[PDB]
């Protein structure tokens, strides 16, 4: 919030530190309501709901077995049991190395079949499970954590410290109309030019009006349109 | 050599740094006396203190009053020194306010100052920022040659 | 790699524009310890 | 896995022989851990991760004092949140940074 | 300031034989960091405020802080009361040895005299370990202006 | 360097107690508050001026280069 | 009076600081330099041989410095302020005992002077050494000068204490986005290298060394260093620890993904990627190869075929790796005072002088050589007219590296400056004050404020208020008033102490055991490990104290890093303290009248077991109190005096702990440039600028420090009469009221004095 | 320890003993003898040392007549004075309350346990003869001894 | 409160200490099997050792790979260098007695494979030297001092131990404060 603050501000920075997506939402309550939302804004779930992951060998077929906890992911609100986690696995997977069939035995153990220069299989399999409790099943992959806040008030919005706006705003139970984000080239491929100016001409106000810094706001409105 | 009169904008400080220049030179009579005509040699600001709270040199005034009226060089180390009530003693046993705050008059109208003032001696050092050294001027003179330049 | 080139002489805080286009040493001017005087105008 | 050989002391692999044996052959050393109907498994558990409750404000802890704030005619504060720094030479003294406890107004009066 | 001193121990104590009730924002062993650095800043205040309260009229650094003119109740409060809390990067003294700050305290103590928290006025004088965190406190200040 | 002649304040004529102080502290033994008493020196200026006095000239005669 | 052990303990400052001034750093170290540092160049670089005429060499036997064997008194030394005065560099000739043979069988000896040491000031070699005043009134030399500096060319240069991260010590050190890179600086005593040690990526730990093409994999390293199990591996980085073996275990598959090892492979391995010799030896490019890289990767050089030691070193390097990417806050302090090193004159005009010897003798080989390639009438007589001659390099080398700063030293490689400046003369504490000062290492990347805040760990070793302003701030820092700098002690005799003392050698020691008893080290290597860590410890610190090993090696026990850690180099800040023992001090009184009564100087309260040195590393382990008062007994140490945190120039200070630290430091500041008395030869000398006050006053409120260090005897200052009020107006802001009239009497006068200097030089014609 | 990836038994795969992160330390002391199994800084390291003299009269008592068991000792390397030293050095006494002591010479000293060494150890002899080179067996070692001189 | 009595002896005995680090001491309650012992080497002037236990045959052998990647793999090869060290003292109890024997260069004994060694060098075939480069110079140029493993022969050894034992009896003078310098 100081000279770094106003260094990415005027030097339009394509990567800042901290960008912060202020996101509003429709309903007053934590059950059920914004841990919700917080839910479907979170960056990797594997490893917070698998409970353990299995190197499983026999005598020709080898399993990568995890056991998907119904407890977590109930107690943690999140909408996914089985089918969404396989398909997640099947694309990270891929991304990694590669995935064609991913099998679920049922009862949450799902797990993750490998076949084919020797050892190369058990060292694909290893890395495979290495990688594994690390991929994406709920949320953008754009957000590091989101993070419920209260305006000292009953209103308990949430901001996230992600990169991604667009898919803050289009997420149910966020209003889109009213959620901006600190990172005024953000703001500017999504919302349009004007908008930018008006992120820019906000947070550097913003910035200075935490610095008990009192500049008439026109100087700030000049530079703002100089700067768009 | 060269002899040096303290004049207008040579730089002083006390051991507790509080630096300043000379803002301006008066004359004896005009500075403020006690009941023993005594005058001070600098006269310093009140508004340095409350800022950067420097009580060491509050305690340095009132000690070294304390040892000039007793004879003895007093002791400020830190952690220790010579104790407070003990120079406050050693001030109302010659006759003085506990507190080094003594009653002068004005030197310009001769009345009670309407308030007591913080009187004693202090260690003062002349820095050497002169402002004889310091004072420059140039009208026209000496060029760069490459660049035609002062 | 001391060797001052042509680029060198423009490139730098000390070097030509920055040290002597946009910024200069100026004739009839003067320097020294300030003092203060309440007993001179503000202007 | 991480299983080492008994003779050489080598980290134990697995590898693809005849018939599609997935034995734990050791390299360096003819060892050969064959698998007859043999369930050869590695469980490491992972964490929870539970919920995070709300971030709200702890603003009860921290230092405040007596002063009115600049917006006095709006909010009629007299405390503020202060912290003090030395954000000038040595000679100057030290800077005391504000904000208001019923607008949130910061300033610095130094 | 000895009350201030008794809770803190007993909220030591609660931290080090058991679990406290970590803070929902902050993790266990910041919360209390927190709830002492509040309970400390408490203190100080009411003490300053008690001070301030005492303060004469004709007081010449009060009439300076009431004027404008130079200096703070928080400058007089630390002259004559109390020079609260020694705050360096946005917390408490950090150790500056192996799990404490000074060899002068004990090891993983977290009392309020072993982090920062300056009893004594600058009226009274500065213990050792007092000192030496305002010194820091001083030295964070004035470095990153540079 | 030298005892200076006057006291910096008062302008009191100190330079000609010096070694009457010095022989105070020296033959019949004083305490360093009776013997400045004792010279008439009552102010606190004046007796600042002989207490803090740091007697160099008897220094710098070590190193006289006219022997 | 009866003796009071709280307020009279306070004497055995006065006792250490009269045999251990303030300016003994310097003096010291130069003392050891022209002693026994250059014995041991001259006894490296002993003798120099010749391709042609085998039949002959010439050999250094013997070194000097300002004295022959013909009389029993030193050369006439032209005294330092005789130097001052004529621009001459205050120096004693080398003298050395060469036995160069003759061309019929003739052995002898010789006292030729090869060049002129330029000699430190009050140092042994010094003629101010042990004056009475009266030979320093004669000499036309201050009795107070500090001493520890160099006059070359007459201006006075003082070498700096030089801070540095310390040598042949792994640091660990974590970062965001980019992993984990630890290093160890190892420097030998002909070459220096960091083996840097990062994670690239996959959480895989590689070794990265300049000469080594590609950053080796750990597994790889750890196979060649004889360590090639691959479980003993894992056990070693890992021991029982769960969560590191998964944390391993990658680089641990990565060794049998290339292909599986034996010890040799690896070693092929490593030496493929040494880069080159500067093609000599070009028949050594073969597996051969990489046992010159091992023995060059670090300071464990390795003479035989045992690979263990280096391969614990290496182990434990991983280990802690693997530590702080288990978990960050397991990473050193780049900025902790026991990581830093102090680097003094004596060192640095030690090496300065070993690679102007390297020169010199190069040359005198290749002036040999010119001459004895003639084929015929190769008379012997008279070979040393050359050397007569060719002495005028090392003392143009050795002058010219003091007067400038900046010393090129062609064997180490590297260029610094800024290794002297010249000695300040604004006053006798802004001279002193530049003795005792550390300049801290530069390429630090300022741009940020590690090492510039203030640490704890600092507290009475660095000053903890002289830091000057403007921009080095926080760089140079000062030492503090009762402080030591240890010096170089022979470490092999302190480790068969070690196991004698029930260390069982890492050799015996196996890997699986390693990790679950404290492992001692000396100087950072794992030598053993031991049952009874404390016991170990505690037996340690007694022989320390009844002097069976040196004062100054240091021992302390770490918790979280299982060890017992013993230090002996030298460089490391210690200061004296009391013992408490079982709640008690052990100084009670008696001592003290002893000491005052003239008993026991300072060094038998060392040889008795009642004061020890404490480094920063062993403040760990101890519990000091402030006081005699709050003695408790768990506590193992009492301060002597805590005023001591306090440098020379601080202590000028009255009731600094009733300031803001700001103001405190300002005064360390300005009190350099306060004018007042330099010297009691200031008329003598003559010297580019000199600010005198006329009347000079010693404060009325001093100090201990001001009178320990004979600030009172040359005071910068006058006790103003002061009146705290609002005045004429022309006061605000800092601004003074001076009294005219006080002015005319005398207050504030000073005066200025500069010198001119031309030279009448002849010229060809 | 903690979960265990689960012919001859000592011919089966072996891996690593390993314990969790937030127990390492009490599970350490614990398998420091446990892991052999042979047929407060200071009050702790005192009761252990009294512990160790109790194991270690245990094993002199053990090896009394076995024709195999053997013990390296650790000795300093200089001995006082009384390497071509023969004979009788000295005794190894059991002191009242199960500590012990060493008297190698006139001096006293105390009996330590020293690290445990969890793999074999065997003892062996070195005779190369111009006619013939033998390397001879003699035992296996079964605990490492380390006595250490006190002030 | 009784004297156990302890002796030095075996002045000229050659007693080294093997350190099997590849194998523990015991798996189960019992102490583990001694391992076979046979084709040990030893090379003087460089104190290495070499010494072969053969594998078991009847399981976990991989015999086919054994041969078609090397040609000798019967035997296992553990090395590892002698290391000299001072005070290790071998000992045992007789007569309430512990008799000390000094050991001399005890090792550390490691897998070795050779046979790779050798696969690798027929797959690639188609000066002062002074230092660690001498030290492995010597090792591979001066070799080959063949060992004969001859197991069992104790009781002539602890005989011989106690003739020394018994026949020399030397007493001790060296002040207790002389001996702490001495350290
Ligand atoms: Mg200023
Ligand atoms: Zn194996
Ligand atoms: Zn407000
Ligand atoms: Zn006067």
């Amino acid at each position: 919030l100081g000279v770094p603050r106003i260094k990415e501000i005027i030097n339009a920075s394509k990567v800042i530190s901290t960008p912060i997506i202020n996101a509003v939402l429709v309903n007053d309550n934590d059950e059920r309501a914004a841990r919700v939302v917080k839910g479907r804004v979170e960056k990797t779930l594997l490893s917070d709901v698998a409970f353990y992951v299995q190197d499983v060998y026999k005598d020709n077929l080898s399993f990568i077995q995890v056991r998907i906890d119904l407890g977590t992911i109930d107690k943690l609100q999140l909408e996914l049991t089985i089918e969404d986690i396989a398909v997640a696995i099947t694309r990270a997977s891929k991304l990694k190395i590669q995935a064609s069939d991913v099998n679920i035995i049922g009862k949450d153990r799902i797990a993750i079949n490998v076949f084919p220069s020797e050892n190369d299989v058990f060292y694909r399999m290893q890395q495979l499970r290495r990688a594994l409790p690390d991929v994406v099943v709920k949320g953008l992959p754009d957000i590091s954590r989101a993070v419920i806040n209260i305006r000292d008030d009953g209103k308990r919005e949430l901001l996230v410290e992600g990169y991604g706006l667009r898919d803050v705003m289009c997420t149910d139970g966020v209003i889109g109309s009213r959620t901006t984000t600190n990172h005024v080239l953000e703001v500017f491929s999504v919302l349009g030019i004007e908008a930018a100016r008006y992120s820019i001409i906000r947070e550097i106000n913003y910035t200075m009006s935490n610095h008990g810094m009192s500049v008439d706001p026109r100087h700030i409105q000049l530079l703002g349109d100089v700067m768009t | 050599r060269q002899n040096r009169r303290p004049e207008l904008g040579d730089k002083f400080s006390s051991r507790h740094g509080q630096k300043g220049v000379c803002g301006i030179i008066v004359k004896q009579e005009d500075m403020p006396f006690n009941d023993q005509g005594i005058v001070p040699d600098i006269i310093m600001n009140p508004h340095g203190f409350p800022s950067r709270m420097t009580v060491g040199k509050m305690i340095e005034l009132i000690s070294g009053k304390a040892g000039v009226l007793n004879g003895t060089l007093e002791y400020g180390t830190c952690f220790g020194g010579s104790k407070l009530e003990d120079m406050s003693k050693i001030l109302v046993d010659q006759g003085f306010n506990y507190s080094g705050k003594d009653m002068l008059y004005s030197g310009i109208t001769g009345e009670c100052l309407q308030a007591y003032i913080f009187f004693g001696p202090i260690y003062y050092q002349k820095l050497k920022h002169m402002v004889l050294d310091k004072m420059h001027a140039r009208a026209r003179g000496p060029r760069a040659v490459l660049t035609r330049q002062p | 790699k001391p060797i001052r080139g042509f680029c060198q002489r423009l490139k730098g805080k000390q070097g030509r524009f920055r040290g002597n286009l946009s910024g200069k040493r100026v004739d009839f001017s003067g320097r020294t310890v300030i003092s203060p005087d309440p007993n001179l105008s503000i202007d | 896995m991480l299983s080492f050989c008994p003779s050489c002391n080598n980290m134990l692999l697995i590898t693809s022989g005849d018939s599609g044996v997935y034995t734990l052959a050791c390299r360096s050393c003819p060892y050969e851990f064959p698998i007859e109907g043999i369930e050869i498994y590695d469980r490491k558990k992972l964490p929870r991760k539970e919920v995070d409750d709300v971030l709200g404000g702890g603003w009860d802890n921290v230092d405040q004092t007596k002063t009115q704030c600049p917006n006095y005619d709006t909010c009629g504060g007299e405390s503020a949140y202060f912290f003090q720094l030395q954000i000038r030479s040595a000679d100057e003294p030290m800077t005391t940074f504000y904000k208001c406890v019923n607008c949130g107004h910061r300033w610095k009066e130094n | 300031v000895e009350i201030a001193y008794h809770k803190c121990d007993e909220l030591i104590t609660l931290f080090n034989k058991g679990e406290l009730e970590t803070q929902p924002g902050c993790n266990e062993e910041q919360t209390l960091e927190a709830k002492i650095g509040g309970l400390l800043s408490k203190v100080r205040e009411e003490v300053g405020d008690v001070c301030i309260n005492e303060l004469d009229n004709w007081n010449a650094p009060l009439i300076m802080a009431t004027c404008g003119s130079k200096g703070s109740t928080l400058n007089v409060s630390q002259m004559v009361a109390v020079v609260g809390q020694q705050i360096i990067s946005g917390n408490r003294v950090p150790d500056g040895f192996q799990d404490r700050s000074l060899p002068h305290f004990p090891k993983n103590s977290k009392t309020p005299q072993s982090k920062g928290f300056v009893r004594n006025s600058f009226f009274s004088g500065l213990s050792p370990p007092e000192f030496l965190f305002h010194a820091i406190s001083g030295r964070e200040g004035l470095v990153d202006t540079a | 360097m030298i005892v200076p002649v006057r006291c910096f304040s008062c302008g009191k004529v100190v330079g000609d107690k010096w070694e009457s102080y010095l022989n105070l502290l020296q033959e019949d033994e004083l305490d360093e508050g009776t013997a400045l008493s004792r010279l008439g020196l009552k102010r606190y200026c004046c007796r600042r001026m002989i207490l803090t006095h740091v007697d160099l000239i008897e220094k710098f005669l070590r190193y006289n280069p006219l022997e | 009076d009866e003796i009071n052990t709280a307020q009279d303990k306070w004497h055995l400052l006065p006792a250490f600081l009269k045999v251990k001034g303030l300016v003994k750093q310097h003096l010291d170290s130069f003392n050891y330099f022209v002693d026994t540092d250059l014995k041991k160049i001259i006894k490296a670089n002993q003798l120099i041989l010749s391709d042609v005429d085998p039949e002959f060499y010439l050999k250094y036997v013997d070194i000097r410095v300002g004295k022959k064997s013909s009389s029993s008194t030193k050369d006439y030394l032209t005294p330092p302020h005789e130097c001052r005065l004529r621009d001459m560099t205050y120096s004693a000739p080398i003298y050395v005992d060469i036995e160069y043979t003759r061309g019929r069988n003739i052995i002898m000896h010789k006292d030729v002077e090869i060049g002129r040491m330029p000699i430190m000031l009050r140092s042994n070699k010094c003629i101010l050494y042990d004056a009475d005043e009266s030979k320093m009134a004669k000499l036309n030399e201050c009795p107070l000068d500090p001493g520890g500096y160099f006059i070359v060319n007459g201006t006075e240069k003082v070498i700096l204490v030089q801070e540095q991260l310390s040598k042949n010590r792994i640091i660990v050190e974590a970062d965001e986005k980019k992993g984990i890179v630890q290093a160890s600086v190892t420097s030998s005593t002909h070459e220096r290298k960091s083996k840097t040690y990062v994670i690239t990526k996959n959480g895989k730990i590689y070794l990265k060394h300049n000469s080594i093409a590609e950053e080796i994999p750990i597994a790889i390293v750890l196979k060649a260093c004889g360590i090639l199990s691959d479980l003993e591996i894992m056990q070693l980085v890992c021991g029982n620890d769960s969560s590191y073996q998964d944390i391993f275990a990658v680089n641990l598959e990565e060794s049998s993904k290339l292909d599986i090892y034996t010890q040799q492979q690896a070693l092929e391995y490593i030496g493929a990627k040494v880069k080159t010799m500067r093609r000599q030896k070009l028949t050594i490019l073969q597996e051969g190869i990489e046992a010159i890289a091992t023995t060059v990767i670090a300071h464990l050089t390795v003479e035989a075929l045992d690979f263990r030691e280096k391969a614990l070193y290496i182990a434990m390097m991983t280990r802690r790796v693997v530590m702080a990417m288990y978990n960050p806050k397991m990473i050193d302090d780049r900025d902790y005072v026991g990581n830093k090193r102090l680097e003094l004159a004596g060192q640095l005009i030690s090496l300065l002088f070993e690679d102007l010897f390297k020169k010199f003798n190069n040359d005198f080989k290749l002036s040999i050589d010119k001459v004895l390639k003639k084929p015929n009438r190769a008379m012997e007589y008279d070979a040393l007219l050359s050397i007569n001659v060719h002495s005028n390099n090392i003392t143009s080398g050795l002058n010219r590296a003091i007067s400038t700063g900046n010393w090129s030293l062609k064997r180490f490689k590297m260029e610094r400056a800024g290794v002297t400046h010249v000695l300040s003369r604004l006053s006798y504490i802004s001279a002193l004050g530049m003795m005792t000062r550390i300049s801290s290492q530069f390429e630090k990347s300022r741009k940020v404020s590690g090492p510039r805040a203030l640490q704890p760990s600092q507290f009475g070793m660095l000053c903890t208020a002289d830091t000057p302003e403007g921009e080095a701030c926080g760089l140079v820092k000062n030492l503090a008033l009762m402080t030591h700098i240890t010096t170089d002690d022979e470490e092999e005799p302190i480790k068969k102490l070690c196991y004698v003392l029930g260390v069982e050698d890492i050799t015996l020691i196996d890997s699986a055991s390693l990790h679950l008893n404290y492992g001692v080290y000396l100087n950072g290597t794992l030598i053993g490990s031991i049952r009874f860590p404390t016991k170990f410890v505690t037996q340690f610190r007694h022989l320390r104290r009844t002097g069976k090993v040196s004062e100054f090696i240091s021992i302390y026990s770490n918790s979280h890093q299982m060890a017992v850690h013993i230090a002996t180099d030298g460089g490391r800040i210690c200061r004296p303290l009391i013992i408490v023992s079982d709640g008690q001090s052990r100084v009670k009184d008696i001592h003290l009248r002893k000491l005052l009564d003239g008993e026991l100087d300072f060094d038998d309260f060392l040889k008795l077991g009642l004061v020890e040195y404490l480094d920063v590393n062993e403040e760990n382990d101890s519990y000091i109190a402030l006081y005699e008062k709050d003695i408790v007994p768990s506590m193992t140490h009492l301060e002597i005096e805590p005023f001591t945190i306090l440098g020379a120039v601080a202590g000028l200070i009255p009731y600094p702990h009733h300031n803001q630290s700001p103001r405190n430091t300002y005064q360390c500041a300005m009190g350099k440039q306060a004018i007042g008395a330099i010297a009691y030869n200031q008329f003598k000398r003559i010297d580019t600028l000199l600010y005198l006050m006329t009347y000079p006053q010693q404060p009325m409120v001093k100090t201990k420090t001001i009178e320990l260090i004979d600030y009172d005897k040359l005071p910068a200052g006058q006790n103003a009469t002061v009146a705290v009020m609002s005045y004429s107006g022309y006061d605000i802001e800092d601004a003074l009221v001076l009294n005219k009239s006080s002015i005319d009497r005398g207050f504030g006068r000073c005066e200025t004095r500069r010198k001119t200097t031309t030279v009448l030089k002849r010229y060809a014609n | 320890x903690x979960x265990x990836x689960x012919r001859i038994e000592q011919l089966f795969p072996v891996r690593p003993v390993r314990v969790r992160h937030e127990d390492v330390e009490t599970v350490k002391r614990e398998i420091q003898e446990a892991l052999s199994e042979k047929p407060k800084e200071a009050a702790a390291e005192l009761e252990l040392l009294n512990a160790d003299h109790q194991h270690i009269l245990r094993k002199l008592k053990k090896m009394n007549n076995k024709p195999e068991r053997f013990m390296v000792f650790q000795l300093p390397t200089r001995l006082p004075a009384f390497r071509e030293l023969a004979g009788k050095v000295g005794s190894i006494r059991v002191h009242k309350s199960g500590k012990l002591s060493v008297k190698i010479g006139n001096v006293v000293m105390d009996i330590g346990k020293g690290a445990e060494t969890t793999f074999l150890q065997d003892v062996i002899a070195l005779s190369i003869a111009d006619d013939a080179s033998s390397a001879e067996l003699l035992g296996r070692v079964d605990g490492k001894i380390v006595v250490t001189p006190q002030i | 409160i009784e004297e156990f009595p302890l002796k030095i002896s075996g002045e000229e005995e050659s007693l080294h200490v093997f350190q099997y680090a590849n194998r523990p001491r015991l798996v189960g309650r019992k102490p583990a099997e001694h391992p076979f012992i046979s084709a040990a080497r030893y090379k003087p002037k460089s104190h290495l050792w070499e010494i072969d236990i053969p594998l078991d045959e009847q399981a976990f052998y991989n015999k086919d790979k054994a041969e078609s990647e090397w040609n000798g793999v019967n035997v296992q090869t553990l090395k590892g260098v002698g290391v000299e060290n001072n005070g290790q003292y071998a000992a045992f109890v007789k007569d309430m007695q512990v008799y000390l024997v000094p050991i001399e260069r005890v090792a550390q004994l490691k897998p070795f494979f050779k046979y790779i060694d050798d696969a690798n060098v027929t797959r690639k075939q188609e000066n002062r030297l002074t230092g660690s480069l001498l030290a492995h110079k010597v090792a591979d140029e001066e070799a080959n001092i063949e060992l004969t493993w001859a197991e069992g022969t104790f009781e002539q050894f602890k005989d011989t131990i106690v003739k020394e034992a018994e026949d020399k009896t030397l007493v001790a003078l060296e002040k207790q404060e002389d001996y702490i310098d001495n350290l």
